[PDB]
């Protein structure tokens, strides 16, 4: 049926320190124009599975 | 534009392309890049498009 409990990131704004952990889900603004907590254009949920 | 079967075929070569106007653009419906980031287009580049 496909597993979708494994999720992985795509999106971040920076990189990662060595041995570091982020779980934040927030919203990723990819454009100009802030998404302001809504998903739309430019605008990604930073985990996929 | 040109038909389908007959898609019109431009070279570019030896200019300057400001994509970061070009993505910004909210007129665009569709915009799938594959190769590298829209973001970092303006970065690296190639001999023509």
């Amino acid at each position: 049926g496909g597993n979708y409990n494994y999720l992985y990131r795509l999106f971040r704004k920076s990189n990662l320190k060595p041995f570091e952990r982020d779980i934040s889900t927030e919203i990723y603004q990819a454009g100009s124009t802030p998404c302001n907590g809504v998903k739309g254009f430019n605008c990604y949920f930073p985990l996929q599975s | 534009f040109a038909s389908v079967y007959a898609w019109n075929r431009k070279r570019i070569s030896n200019c300057v392309a400001d994509y970061s106007v070009l993505y910004n653009s909210a007129s665009f419906s569709t915009f799938k890049c594959y190769g590298v980031s829209p973001t970092k287009l303006n970065d690296l580049c190639f001999t023509n498009v």
